[PDB]
């Protein structure tokens, strides 16, 4: 991030925390109470279902 | 792997080959961002520069 007076360095990591982490943290799915993801799909316009 | 398994059974197999190109070499250049920020020098003038 920069360099300071006395010529020691600030890395990103002296003021942050960084960590693989989702997008967003809206939605948790659970299935029979465990944990899980899924997708929901929607069915395009006039498409066949099966 | 497979192309070397190909090639061992030529009673089956024939001219069996990659479509695209092989590694080549290429440069690495690395700039010191500590240096870049010792001497003034920005990296977008670095960048653009280059």
């Amino acid at each position: 991030l920069k360099v300071n007076q006395d010529g020691s360095r600030v890395l990103l990591r002296d003021v942050a925390k960084i960590e693989l982490g989702g997008e967003n943290y809206d939605i948790i799915a659970e299935f029979n109470g465990q944990p899980a993801s899924g997708l929901g799909i929607k069915l395009a316009t006039g498409a066949n279902a099966l | 792997q497979l192309l070397a398994e190909a090639a061992k059974h030529p009673d089956m197999l024939t001219s069996v080959r990659p479509n695209g190109l092989e590694d080549t070499p290429q440069f690495k250049i690395d700039i010191d961002q500590e240096k870049a920020q010792a001497l003034g020098v920005s990296i977008n003038d670095i960048n653009t520069t280059l």
